[PDB]
């Protein structure tokens, strides 16, 4: 971009526009739960012991 | 005893997902369904329904 610096000049807007922007924010994650034996062992009595 | 004949027989087994050929001297039991019951299917021992 070309920007010209001046000691006695100012640029002022003469019109305006309305801009609507989106911002997506994660707020939560899936709640998970696990079981000791059913995962590590399953249904084995000896493995549970 | 070191210098004496010693008849040797080596048995090699294959436990594959194929029809069983050699089985132990166990007795089959009736089928029980819809119950958490220990089972032994051709050597596959497990707990399930």
């Amino acid at each position: 971009s070309s920007i010209a610096y001046s000691n006695n000049t100012i640029a002022i807007p003469t019109n305006f526009s309305i801009s609507i922007t989106t911002e997506v924010m994660p707020v939560s994650m899936a709640k998970t739960s696990v079981d000791c034996n059913m995962y590590i062992c399953g249904d084995s009595t000896e493995c549970a012991n | 005893v070191g210098h004496q004949p010693y008849r040797v027989v080596v048995l090699s087994f294959e436990l594959l997902n194929a029809p069983a050929t050699v089985c132990g001297p166990k007795l089959s039991t009736d089928l029980i369904k819809n119950q958490c019951v220990n089972f032994n299917f051709n050597g596959l021992t497990g707990t399930g329904v």
